């Protein structure tokens, strides 16, 4: 994809995270653990849901049309009959190959768009108590107990209260 | 000592092949299929109004070939014609038959109203061995064979206006003898003539006199007109002979009414979207199954599969 | 002592709604229709020359029903037709109407030359009490009824060579009398004939004595055919009766014109872009007024409103209200 | 959007900013202001009157045709004209719905994008001297009076001068 | 002592212009066309079975106009027809010509199997100078021109089954003589009439004595018609006066073969693509040569040229 | 582009550059040079060969039609057959345009992503040794020999190696 982190910098996915579809693992004094993101998550499928309910939209209703099979041979009125169907068909195949092609590229464009966007927020979290590994890791610099990783999980991690504490691990 | 947080994404360990712009396949966690390539071989009697012909034509229905006459009252919103149809009364052609089997069919009905055509001395109700009705002879039941009385077929001249708010469908034939002998016998003139029309239309059919194969029994054949009468016109019929007269009209609609080749059975079920394979589902925008289509359909392609991704690309441990 | 400098985007107080891939309605700064759905009622008069029939069909004008005596030679990009036309002349029909019909629309002109047919032992100029012309009766200005002579009525064979390098179109008919006395009493014989041919192709009518319904007067009825004469090839008229001759042949050109179905007036304004509503300005690329369309048009498409977004996500501060 | 700006770390535009599409709000010594950033509001104006000039490029002139209204049953070649127009008239219509959901996406992205790529910028140009909030706005580490915002910018900040200043305030 | 580390992205000197969603022109290291606008100018002979009409149409090769005696049960995947052709037999017309060429192009064959019918009583093998084979006088070879025997020309009634699995088609004819004289004393009868007739479809037409316009001669005429029979059907044909009668029957087949009108030369050669203008390759998705086509071929646009950008944005030093 | 890399930020290419895409040029004790970057060329002309060879995907052929020119006026039939070709042709030419016009913004875009990519990915090699010019240039603070630049270039570059060497020059 366009941003580098699926199939990118992120080595691989995580098939033991079956909860949500972008989150956490970490290692701490305590042990380790993993926590699936809601939010990234949530704004990936509704993005999907909403493209799919855009494709499946019920928009063609027809009765009598024009026959499209013969029994018999008759020359130009049918060969007219036969090409216009043919042609129909054709436009109506190329929409459909294109269609699912450029949804399936913005499809995979947008989740790995979605797996950088958490990256970019919980590095910006951390402030300077933490380094990006450039694996889609971050190395921080403190005594992160299962308190502190469920406060940067959920949004409410103070980097002020670590920071010197942290500055002075990593200078 | 610190700690590590790492930022990750879900896998499965049996993804789905999708198509994109740079990739004819590309693994992704989860997709859908839009093309509906089954059916249940069955034609669903709900929500439209199925018709099944059985052993009629539509056409047959129309003219009233007496094992079709069970049709008379009939309307549709889909006529099923069957490849097992037969035609068992007077033998026929229809110039043009594929236009009167369209415009019947997207009328939706056979509603047939008598009118009293006045056939000053000829004989009417003609009937042929060809077409039985009971112990005897019979013909179309829409349809009026008219002959000499005694030794004369004098010129008809009738007239019929239009003045209800519809359109009325007539439907008439001419006689095509196999020989002279024939034509001199049923209607005195050596050549007949049939001119049908109204204020601002004609139609003139000449006979034709000759010896054609036989079908159950004849050599001789009707040709099968049609004239539409518009609310405020007014049909003339003209003949000094050959004419096989109509015996009233058609009331015509205007609506969703239409007609399919199939030899699917009928079920009681419901599906919005028909095809002569059978009904289909409608939840997917394409379909592979038939180009042929009645209802609220899926619309046809070429492809037998395309797959929406509904997941990220899968990136396996 | 510090400083902050924080980036950001504009928002507007009235935003509207777009479609987008993900999203059937999300709100963006500004947006542009993509779709004309109005119509000012009228038919722009330029830059197209319009032609309006009035009280005449195009082919009433080619026919030459008296009424529509004025429309000789005109010239059109667009011939309307109006709901109120009339025939007003020899009750007839023509088969395939609608090609006949098109293909002078097609060649956007009326232009007649005159020829000098010479049309032995027969009566020329027949006239009708259902086709007036001034105070008696008449006729359609480009045919030519012919009836006997005395007692007779020869056969007729007649040519004309092309020897310009366009195309002729000739306009000629065959009459369907109502009863036997009519058909002798004109052309004398019991049935008529009418064949027109050129060297690669011939039309053969016989005509049919019966009753069709009154009109003016009239139960009899003509037929009208058409045939087109190529430089250098021949027309050949043979007839023992019931010939209803050319008096010349149109023009025949290739071009813009055509013809369309409309009551709206025709007004002094520019439109490049005509519907049977009238007239449409053509910048935007879609337009739901009507599929039928002459000149440079938006594409008929069925939704009557598209908008492009023209401007960012619209996100307001929310407030506490 | 794609790049996660607006509506995304930008928690809402400014209905105050009126000269502009993106810029720069301060706080500093001499208080508080705003000033439109040029460059990126052209590059998505421009962008945005581009594919506005690609959509409306008139390209169809039709004279005459075939007809499409009828005042008399036919048949089979009514079925086909009319089947004809149908068919073309759905295919149009799908033709504009999927161009201006394309347009539309791609318009939100493209204009985020821009947002995106100022944020950048300025933070490049800040070098050492400031730090991200997380919420589009930076912590300049250092005494900034109205000239040396307007040297950020105006694209003329050297970071060499103040760099000892701000280093010492971050970094204890 | 430090060190400077620089990323980039190359550029070329000379770049292309390509078209975007935002840009009408813009530039990129390079380029690829999309459209085919050229050809050699010749017809390539392989892959498909070219056949070169040369002085003949697709009509005077399958009637048997003798300078096309050549193409006798001749086969093709693409029949060209040239606009040097020329007919020089008898004058004719086919009412719906363009159905009975466009159905023969289509079957792909002119393979004739001669049937003995039986002509009693009438004269077979009739010619004329207006149609030379040979020094002497001829005919169409694959019809019969039927003429009085002694002083009396009968009733002709006689039938063909078709007992074959395919279908066949007959090509026959009727003449439309220019005076009465010239009727009687081929025919007897002062008016003929032919019938041509399956179980299911009937012509019967009429013929028209007058003056046409002098074609090689001639002020007559022979007009052509068609009839298709199927497997169990028959063939009758009835008459009493100008009958131009088949000699057999051409085989049907469906397939891949066409008709193309070109001036273009037949080359010895490779392409799966063939257009009027000559063949024309097909790696290009699309073509501006001509919307006729027949082959494996790019879809026809208006476009002369469209760019697909290969590289990225060319900002040069 | 999207990402502001390619005529971005990155003022210009390199015309000398022909042995790849994308790459690296150098400043260090023992002077200049270049070199090509592999992977990241590789994936930009891998996606471009990609679609390259999905739009040239012969998908039509096509025998007898319906014919297209006419020696003679006819009217109606004559206008239906013009129509529906003229319809055709006016949809395949949309369907041409719209193609071209959408790939090639996706090949800017992707191109422009690819450079991006690059740069991301060697600024968090260099971790902490180093800083973003903002001109697609890394100032890196320490003493970078030939063998240290192609070390970076080649993926094996230890930032712990040069670390506290580069926090002393930078602070
Ligand atoms: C074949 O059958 C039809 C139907 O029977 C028949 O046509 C009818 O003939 C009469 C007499 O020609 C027509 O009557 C006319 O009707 C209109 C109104 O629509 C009136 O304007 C006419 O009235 C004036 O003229 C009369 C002279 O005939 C006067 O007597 C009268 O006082 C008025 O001045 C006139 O009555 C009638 O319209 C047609 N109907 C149709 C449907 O065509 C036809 O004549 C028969 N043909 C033969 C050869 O028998
Ligand atoms: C002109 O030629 C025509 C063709 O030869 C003549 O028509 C033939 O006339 C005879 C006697 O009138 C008919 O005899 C009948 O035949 C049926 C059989 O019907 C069908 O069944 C078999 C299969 O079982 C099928 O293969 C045959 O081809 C038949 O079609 C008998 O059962 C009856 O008893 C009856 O006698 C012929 O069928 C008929 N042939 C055709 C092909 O129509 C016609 O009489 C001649 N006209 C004149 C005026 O002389
Ligand atoms: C946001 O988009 C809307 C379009 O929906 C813009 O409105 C349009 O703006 C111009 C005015 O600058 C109008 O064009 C002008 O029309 C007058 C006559 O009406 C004509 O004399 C001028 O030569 C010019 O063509 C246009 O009519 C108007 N349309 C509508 C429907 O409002 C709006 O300006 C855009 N806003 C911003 C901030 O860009
Ligand atoms: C009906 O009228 C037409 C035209 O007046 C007559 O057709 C013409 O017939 C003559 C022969 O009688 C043709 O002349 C010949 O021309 C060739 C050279 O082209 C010449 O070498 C011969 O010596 C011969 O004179 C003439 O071409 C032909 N004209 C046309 C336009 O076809 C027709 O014969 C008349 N029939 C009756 C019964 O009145
Ligand atoms: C332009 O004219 C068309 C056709 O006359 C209008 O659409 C018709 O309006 C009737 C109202 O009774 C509808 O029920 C029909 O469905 C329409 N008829 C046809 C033939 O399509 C159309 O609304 C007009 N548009 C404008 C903008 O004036
Ligand atoms: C292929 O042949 C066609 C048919 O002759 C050429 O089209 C003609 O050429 C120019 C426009 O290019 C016009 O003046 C003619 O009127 C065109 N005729 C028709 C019927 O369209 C076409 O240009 C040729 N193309 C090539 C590449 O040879
Ligand atoms: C795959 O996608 C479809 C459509 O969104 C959904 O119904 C289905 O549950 C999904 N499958 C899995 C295994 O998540
Ligand atoms: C049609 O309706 C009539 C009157 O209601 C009825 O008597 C007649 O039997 C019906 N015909 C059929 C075929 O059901
Ligand atoms: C449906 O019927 C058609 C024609 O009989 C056949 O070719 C087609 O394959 C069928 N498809 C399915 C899915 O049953
Ligand atoms: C029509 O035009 C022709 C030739 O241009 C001319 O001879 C004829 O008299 C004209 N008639 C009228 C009424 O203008
Ligand atoms: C463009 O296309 C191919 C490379 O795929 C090559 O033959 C040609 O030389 C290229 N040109 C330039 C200027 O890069
Ligand atoms: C035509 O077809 C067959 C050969 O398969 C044969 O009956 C007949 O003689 C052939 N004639 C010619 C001229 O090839
Ligand atoms: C990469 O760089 C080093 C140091 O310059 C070099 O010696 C080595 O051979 C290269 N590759 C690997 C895999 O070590």
């Amino acid at each position: 994809g366009l941003f580098g982190a699926i199939a990118g910098f992120i080595e691989n996915g995580w098939e033991g995270m079956i909860d949500g579809w972008y989150g956490f693992r970490h290692q701490n004094s305590e042990g380790t653990g993993q926590a699936a993101d809601l939010k990234s998550t949530q704004a990936a499928t509704d993005q999907i849901n909403g493209k799919l309910n855009r494709v499946i939209e019920k928009t063609n209703e027809k009765f009598h049309q024009i026959e499209k099979e013969f029994s018999e041979v008759e020359g130009r009125i049918q060969d007219l009959e036969k090409y216009v169907e043919d042609t129909k068909i054709d436009l109506w195949s190329y929409n459909a190959e294109l269609l699912v092609a450029l949804e399936n590229q913005h499809t995979i464009d947008l989740t790995d768009s979605e797996m950088n966007k958490l990256f970019e927020k919980t590095g910006r979290q951390l402030r300077e108590n933490a380094e990006d590994m450039g694996n889609g890791c971050f190395k921080i610099y403190h005594k992160c107990d299962n308190a502190c990783i469920e406060s940067i999980r959920n949004g409410t991690y103070d980097h002020d209260v670590y920071r010197d504490e942290a500055l002075n691990n990593r200078f | 000592p610190g700690a590590t947080l790492c930022l990750g994404h879900h896998a499965v360990p049996n993804g789905t092949l999708v198509k994109t712009i740079t990739d004819d396949q590309i693994e992704v966690t989860n997709a859908t299929e839009l093309v509906q390539s089954s059916s249940t071989g069955k034609i669903c009697n709900n929500p439209h109004r199925i018709l099944d012909g059985i052993d009629c034509t539509l056409i047959d229905a129309l003219l009233g070939d007496p094992h079709c006459d069970v049709f008379q009252n009939e309307t549709w919103d889909l006529f099923v014609e069957r490849s097992k149809a037969f035609s068992n009364c007077y033998p026929y052609d229809v110039p043009d038959y594929a236009s009167l089997r369209s415009l019947v069919a997207s009328s939706g009905t056979l509603e047939f109203i008598t009118e009293g055509f006045t056939w000053t001395g000829v004989t009417q109700n003609g009937g042929s061995n060809a077409c039985k009705r009971g112990p005897g002879s019979g013909f179309f039941s829409r349809l009026n064979w008219l002959t000499k009385s005694g030794s004369t077929y004098p010129v008809l001249n009738v007239t019929m206006p239009n003045n209800d708010n519809f359109d009325k469908l007539y439907i008439w034939g001419v006689h095509h003898p196999s020989t002279n002998q024939e034509q001199t016998s049923l209607y005195v003139q050596a050549s007949g003539r049939v001119t049908v029309s109204t204020r601002r239309s004609q139609q003139t059919i000449i006979p034709n006199i000759g010896s054609r194969p036989w079908v159950r029994g004849l050599s001789s054949r009707i040709s099968i007109y049609w004239t539409i009468v518009k609310p405020g016109d007014v049909l003339v019929i003209n003949s000094n002979g050959n004419l096989i007269a109509p015996r009233g009209y058609f009331k015509m609609r205007t609506g969703k009414s239409s007609i399919m080749r199939s030899d699917a059975p009928i079920d009681t079920c419901i599906s919005e979207c028909i095809t002569p394979n059978g009904s289909i589902p409608n939840d997917k925008p394409f379909q592979n199954v038939n180009k042929i289509t009645y209802g609220a359909c899926p619309k046809y392609v070429k492809q037998n599969t395309l797959k929406l991704a509904t997941g990220m690309r899968n990136v396996p441990e």
